């Protein structure tokens, strides 16, 4: 169905409803679609929510690859229409009661914006990065005094971001106007 | 009218298709010869039927229920806790009183194989290496001893089943912790005061006994040499024991038996 | 010669002659067909029995374990190259997998083969994580568990540990769980401890495995308004409504019935706003799309607060409630027969169409309070906060969907519809 | 340590005393609301005497405050109610409990 | 100190691996989604009163969903249908349930009873639409959990006909054959020496349980009903012969149930009026007269045998009740 | 029937089952089968009776039954011993031809084998046994065993072993009779 568009279907087993049955299909031995049913059809759709799904091997324009020091996963791509991409991690990591703080430090110090508020929830890792004709950058699990993953950016690096997210269901190509909330 | 039908329909689906999984085919065919024997199930179960009175119906519960647990856990594996459960049950039936005014419950119940088939358990794993779970061992050994001992006939059940443990017989022996629960001494309590047991002890095995008393009086014990003992040419203890038994089996209510 | 230190590479290494020796030999312990003659498959059989017995009273089990022993000192495909060279380097890994289904071909059927190598277990699980074998790993150790019960005995609680962080750490394997069920029972017989170990150690966290819940069907309900602020064209900014209950069931079958209201954004100016996709236990407050309330605490992005508030209970029958929201500096509010609670969803995201909705699970009779011929308030709204019977546009109806789609309990009768439109108006001229 | 967050009151007049029984109705779950257990889903409320040391402490003083058709939150603490150790099989250890505990009668 | 060592079984490993569950994912939009077959029948009162806007609901509705726990997501039981890896995954799960407290281990069941849920076994043994798989495995588990204990302690002691002498079991010794009857199997009266059933109820929440010796409580009247409702809903769906069973295949509609219902059978339960009706299901001259698969007449055979055990024990206590 | 009793005695084992379906059937398979009008029509109602069944396999299952034996003196050999004498009831040369081509066609050495090891150990009367029950009797009233009171053991298992590799060569069948060598 396109915009603006309903409709209606009809699988057999009401024969009674059923309307041009007789016209056709009535005497050339050609059945419903659910006249020996017990039960109706779950009637599966396509879904709008987009979200997050493994990289599979047999998909165009995005390779993603693994080596092993220090273990890194690099990415790759071979395409001639560009778009932005949300790649994220698999698990995430949970923050208890006390804990609760979020630094994003870059080649040089800490500085960016103090997202350190989380009672309890699950982070999950994750890098939105735009599709160039050559796109090495990766992520690597790396080590200092702590939890530290550092998603190496290469040439022509203005806007693709790197960040920690929940649940976040939303394709687009925006930078900010992210929802959120501040209960007092 | 049920084996009507039930035969129509054993005879309707053999004849319809070829039927594979020979299981199925296999339930089929004992379902068919049950319902055409009929008296079958009756001479089979009548044997294991009982019937004991309108006022003692507790205990034989308990006792019930007792040999059901005994029974479930031997379906399992061996363990600590196992035992532990195993000599609860084995004393509880000891204790109760059903035990005593009918034993051919006993026999119908087939208690003294299931105790026999946990020993077998217990005994196997090796020959001369590991002894292990000596307690599970002497309990069913004392069970074994009672439950013949009370009777006349259990020491002609047991009989049977002395031929098998006379060969793993050597075990609980050389220790006086265990005077009493023994595979020796329950095949000695087995053929114990009955001149028809005495007789029908053939001979395949009071030669083993033999063997094994020759091998006693030929090399001591490595436990014995263990523990600190001055290793001696020969072991008194294991011959004393085959001694007992021979003599167990030689002489019946004061009169030698003379082929024995 | 390679391995044990740096020596003159005049070595024979039969790389392919070694690969082709397995290949032979996997399709020499190759089991029979089941789509055979029985006494061809007996005949076979017993052939196949008599082989394993030959060759393992030659003990070339242990060779083979030598072997992938000497084989298993690398690390990858890459650290082997440059040290034996492109071809070995290339081929080891298949070596191995090739060494793994030979040595599992050697003991798939007989109980005697098992028996006699079971103490080789220790290395076994040990080197059940290489990562690059441990499939094969796995399905000798599941061949070796389903037939000998005697190897459930030398399994200790080190080896159930690093079979549990297996399925921990290379995901969600069903091989595992056979391997586990196997470990259970063996042959019509069970094994306490390992029932114990498998209980205690693999799902007391309900990390893993994948955990199950009885939840309720919860709908939604929302009235025709739709609230746009920007530049130019505005509508005040200032909405009011009230809600009452003639009787609720906390429980109704199983788990507290679902009741929340609050205010839900859009996507754009368009409708399908994002949350919990549908047909789920998702009301409002559950997305970051959505700002609700229930009684106790305040709702937003799955994520429940609770706050303080004067005599503070759940939604019982006969309770007022009013939903007040200004748009651009405040937020949504909300007060409990009449007294304020004391939080609010400040610094939101304004962007999209606000609406009024009602979220319940079942067991409920709730009743939307505006002015007019609709309704009539309960209580007073604050200054400045008008109505939804007023923000509804001059000359239009006024109804209630659901909150999305068509939620209705219909038969095949029911107009499915596809994507739509932002209403085709959600300044003069130069 | 045990903390209540009432739910629905029960008219606050009738407590729970030493040498009674009490009849409750709750649904416990974990910390990160995985539910472990509930009372609802056997249709059987759970009886249980009061100072009998035969239920968890962090249940018992906290069903101890409570009234006659007193809906509450019970949060409880790991070593008040099972320590370092647990529930073998159900709950991790050092693990927090809540428990949704509603009284249906006090005798 | 790491990424890997936070969200992982151990942390005391300082080193930066990563293992094969760390793979990247991107937003696809691959995804379909299940319109259910219920919904929750909400009725707007359609009159807008003037006292308010009214909204009503009454009538309950329920489902069970998984949840993926390192993707922190809720997925409805049915929509596995499709996703082939999780169905099998999930199916080997119910495997593992069932085999860590297959025979009589009831401390490891008392805690699968909570591990799963109580009724939410009854929800996935009610639910139509359910992938068949995951029906077998749920009543599998559910024996397992329940009833098969008892179920086996009863089986044991099916060989042993002890029947105590009082004057109840003095009243059998008609045994109805004469006068043109026959009797019905397992109709009348036992008074036979039988295991006793005794199940403890689950709770967590009492410190020191006693001994939880037997079983996990579990309803047996609507059990027992719900099977009864169900066999009638089976046998007269496969009468027709449709070309949707319940749970994909005929076998994956029969044996589960079939199965249940024998070991409810086995286990002491369906008093005389239930046993006349579940027969009145098979015997008028039904369910052995239709086209079954074979392993559908591998439980009839079952059946059968226990209907024929019962008529042995019956000859038994009528030999007693005349030799007294 | 006769494809699974064949099937369960083909399964490669180290001993023979006691399986009870093959020992109460194979019962009732040799109980099925039984002036000049009335001597040969009989004998005709008697080829009658074993064609019913030796078409369908039973000369072949009566032969693995015996081979999957390998010499054990069990009450499974004496029960297919009993099936080929009812099988074999008068000079059934086409049995024994059918037989005789099975043995050429499948060269198996463990039916002659568990011949010869089921014969050197059928029963001998031995003097020691009966004195001693004997003995036992005038001690006291001891009941008398029911296997020939323990001195002749399955004197009716050796009679019918015998009677059966009689049958296998009855009439003049040369070729049996050699084979049998």
């Amino acid at each position: 169905l396109g915009v603006a568009q309903v409709g209606r279907m009809n699988f057999g087993k009401d024969v009674s409803t059923l309307k041009y049955f007789t016209i056709c299909g009535l005497q050339e031995g050609y059945e419903p679609f659910a006249v020996n049913t017990n039960r109706d059809i779950t009637m599966w759709l396509s879904k709008r929510l987009p979200q997050f799904l493994q990289v599979p091997s047999n998909h165009e324009h995005i390779e993603v690859t693994r080596i092993d020091k220090v273990t890194q996963k690099s990415f790759g791509s071979q395409n001639n229409n560009t778009d932005i991409m949300f790649y994220r991690l698999s698990m995430p990591i949970e923050c208890a009661x006390x804990x609760x703080x979020x630094x994003x430090x870059x080649x040089x110090x800490x500085x960016x914006x103090x997202x350190x508020x989380x009672x309890x929830x699950x982070x999950x890792d994750s890098d939105f990065e735009v599709l160039m004709k050559t796109a090495h950058g990766h992520l690597v699990p790396d080590r200092i005094d702590k939890d530290k993953e550092t998603p190496k950016p290469e040439f022509n690096n203005h806007k693709d971001y790197a960040q920690e997210k929940p649940s976040r269901l939303k394709q687009x190509x925006x930078x900010x106007x992210x929802x959120x909330x501040x209960x007092x | 009218s049920l084996q009507q039908l039930i035969s129509e329909t054993m005879v309707r689906w053999a004849q319809e298709s070829v039927i594979e999984d020979p299981e199925l085919v296999r339930a089929m065919f004992v379902l068919l010869h049950r319902q055409y024997d009929g008296i079958g199930g009756l001479v089979r179960a009548l044997p294991k039927t009982y019937t004991i009175n309108g006022v003692s119906v507790e205990d034989t519960i308990n006792l019930l229920a007792s040999l059901g647990q005994i029974r479930s856990l031997l379906s399992v594996r061996m363990g600590k806790e196992e035992e532990k459960l195993m000599i609860r049950g084995l004393g509880d039936i000891m204790n109760n009183k059903v035990f005593y005014q009918h034993p051919n419950l006993m026999r119908a119940l087939g208690m003294h194989e299931t105790v026999m088939e946990v020993m077998v358990n217990v005994l196997g794993g090796g020959e001369s290496k590991e002894i292990t779970f000596p307690k599970m061992v002497a309990n069913c050994c004392r069970f074994l001893c009672y439950f013949c001992r009370i009777s006349r006939q259990n020491q002609k059940a047991m009989f049977d089943h002395l031929s098998y443990l006379l060969e793993n017989s050597s075990v609980g022996l050389a220790s006086p912790a265990m005077r009493g629960s023994t595979p020796l001494d329950v095949a000695a309590a087995s053929v114990m005061d009955n001149n028809e047991l005495a007789l029908a002890l053939r001979e395949p095995d009071l030669e083993k006994v033999v063997r094994y008393l020759a091998g006693c009086g030929l090399q001591s014990c490595q436990m014995l040499v263990s523990k600190g003992y001055p290793d001696i040419g020969w072991n008194p203890v294991e011959g004393e024991r085959y001694l007992d038994f021979l003599r167990f089996a030689v002489f019946c209510n004061g009169e030698s038996v003379e082929e024995n | 010669a390679l391995s044990k230190k740096v020596k003159l590479p005049t070595i024979d290494l039969p790389i392919e002659s070694v690969s082709l020796s397995l290949q032979d030999l996997i399709g020499y312990f190759h089991p029979p067909d089941e789509h055979l003659e029985h006494e061809d498959k007996q005949n076979r059989l017993r052939a196949l029995k008599n082989r394993q017995n030959l060759f393992q009273e030659e003990g070339m089990i242990n060779l083979v374990l030598e072997c992938i022993d000497r084989l298993h000192v690398y690390s990858s495909a890459a650290h082997f190259a440059d040290v034996a060279g492109r071809e070995a380097g290339e081929s080891w890994k298949s070596i191995l997998n090739s060494l793994y289904e030979l040595l599992a071909a050697l003991i798939r059927g007989n109980r005697k083969n098992c028996a006699q190598f079971s103490g080789s277990l220790d290395w076994l699980i040990s080197r059940l994580e290489r990562l690059e074998a441990s499939s094969g790993i796995l399905e000798v150790l599941h061949c070796v568990l389903v037939e000998s019960p005697e190897a459930l005995n030398i399994i200790k609680e080190g080896h159930i540990k690093s079979i549990i962080s297996l399925l921990d750490k290379h995901g969600r394997n069903h091989k595992v769980l056979d391997v586990l069920c196997s470990l259970c029972v063996c042959h019509g017989v069970a094994v306490r401890s390992n029932q114990h170990l498998i209980c205690d150690n693999l799902l007391p966290g309900r990390d893993l495995l994948l955990q199950t819940r009885l939840v309720n069907h919860v709908s939604s309900m929302r009235p025709n308004i739709f609230l746009g602020v920007s530049e130019g064209s505005a509508q005040y900014k200032k909405w009011y409504y009230e809600l009452m209950v003639d009787h609720t069931e906390p429980f109704v079958t199983a788990e507290a019935t679902h009741l929340r209201v609050g205010w839900a954004s859009t996507e754009g100016y368009s409708p399908y706003p994002g949350g919990g996709e549908e047909w789920g236990g998702n009301g409002v407050g559950d997305d970051l799309f959505s700002y609700g309330f229930d009684g106790l605490h305040l709702w937003s992005g799955c994520i429940a607060r609770t706050v303080s508030s004067p005599n503070q209970h759940l939604l019982r029958t006969d309770d007022v409630i009013s939903c007040c929201l200004d748009l651009s500096a405040p937020s949504i509010s909300f007060r409990i027969n009449g007294q304020p609670v004391q939080g609010m969803f400040e610094n939101f995201n304004i962007d999209g169409l606000f609406f009024p909705v009602v979220s319940f699970s079942a067991g409920i009779k709730v009743r939307f309070l505006l002015g007019g011929r609709h309704g009539e308030f309960k209580f007073l709204p604050p200054p400045g906060y008008a109505a939804c019977y007023e923000a509804v546009l001059p000359k239009e109806k006024l109804k209630v969907e659901h909150s999305r789609e068509y939620k209705q309990e219909r038969t095949y009768t029911r107009d499915l519809l596809g994507p739509t439109v932002s209403l085709t108006q959600a300044v003069p001229v130069d | 340590g045990v903390e209540i967050e009432t739910i629905s009151p029960g008219d606050g007049r009738t407590f729970p005393k030493k040498g009674q029984t009490c009849v409750v109705h709750y649904t416990g779950m974990l910390q990160n609301g995985k539910k472990f257990d509930s009372s609802r889903d056997r249709n059987k409320p759970f009886k249980f005497r009061i100072g009998k040391q035969e239920v968890i402490k962090g249940f018992e003083e906290g069903a101890a405050q409570m009234s006659l058709g007193q809906r509450a939150k019970l949060t409880c603490t790991p070593d008040v109610a099972y320590g370092a150790t647990g529930h073998p099989g159900v709950i991790p250890p050092n693990a927090t409990l809540i428990f949704d505990v509603e009284l249906l009668n006090l005798e | 100190p790491l990424s890997a060592g936070l969200f992982k079984s151990e942390h005391k490993n300082p080193v930066p691996q990563c293992p094969p569950r760390l793979h990247v994912q991107f937003l696809s939009h691959v995804l379909w989604s299940r319109m259910p077959n219920q919904f929750l029948k909400v009725d707007v009162s359609r009159i807008s009163e003037r006292q308010g806007w009214l909204v009503q609901c009454l009538d309950p509705l329920q489902f069970m969903s998984l949840h993926i726990p390192e993707e922190n997501r809720s997925v409805d039981i049915l929509e596995l249908t499709e996703q082939e890896e999780l169905l099998q995954f999930h199916y080997h799960t119910l495997r593992l349930y069932s085999a860590v407290c297959a025979l009589g281990n009831h401390r490891v069941a008392h805690a699968l009873c909570s591990h799963v849920d109580e009724p939410q076994l009854l929800y996935a043994i009610e639910n139509k639409y359910m992938p068949g798989l995951l029906r077998a495995g749920y009543y599998d588990l559910l024996i397992d959990i329940h009833l098969s204990s008892y179920a086996t302690a009863r089986l044991m002691m099916n060989n042993e006909f002890i029947v105590p002498m009082t004057e109840e079991t003095k009243s059998i010794t008609l045994f109805p054959d004469e006068n043109k009857k026959h009797g019905l199997p397992g109709i009348g009266l036992s008074t036979s020496l039988r295991p006793r059933m005794r199940f403890s109820s689950p709770s967590f929440v009492s410190i020191s349980n006693d001994c939880y010796q037997y079983s996990p409580e579990f309803p047996l009247d609507i059990l027992k009903a719900k099977t009864i409702q169900m066999l009638t809903e089976a046998v007269k769906e496969g009468s027709l012969h449709a070309r949707d069973p319940v749970g994909g295949t005929t076998e994956f509609l029969f044996v589960p149930l079939i199965k249940l219902f024998y070991t409810l059978l086995i286990m002491g339960i369906f008093h005389n009026e239930d046993l006349k009706h579940i027969l009145q299901l098979i015997e008028p001259s039904g369910l052995l007269q239709m086209k079954l698969p074979e392993p559908v007449k591998l439980q009839m055979c079952l059946l059968l045998q226990y209907l024929c055990d019962c008529q042995v024990r019956h000859r038994i206590e009528a030999i007693v009740a005349f030799s007294d | 029937l006769i494809l699974l009793f064949s099937r369960t005695a083909l399964t490669e084992k180290c001993k023979l089952e006691e399986d009870f379906l093959y020992m109460a059937y194979a019962d009732i398979m040799a109980k099925s089968c039984h002036s000049f009008e009335e001597k040969e029509m009989e004998k005709q109602k008697l080829l009658y009776q074993q064609a019913r069944l030796h078409d369908r396999g039973a000369a072949e299952m009566v032969l693995q039954t015996i081979s999957a034996s390998k010499g054990e003196t069990g009450p499974m050999v004496a029960a297919t011993l009993k099936l080929g004498i009812a099988i074999l009831n008068g000079g059934n040369s086409t049995v024994q031809q059918k037989m005789l081509d099975y043995l050429k066609e499948k060269k198996d050495v463990g039916f002659f084998q568990s011949l010869a090891g089921l014969m050197q150990s059928c029963s001998v009367l031995d003097l020691n046994a009966f004195e001693r029950q004997n003995k036992a009797e005038g001690l006291g009233m001891v009941t008398e065993e029911g296997s020939g009171e323990k001195v002749l053991q399955d004197d009716e298992f050796t009679c019918d072993l015998f009677r059966f590799l009689q049958l296998l060569c009855e009439g003049h069948n040369s070729d049996f009779q050699n084979y049998l060598r």
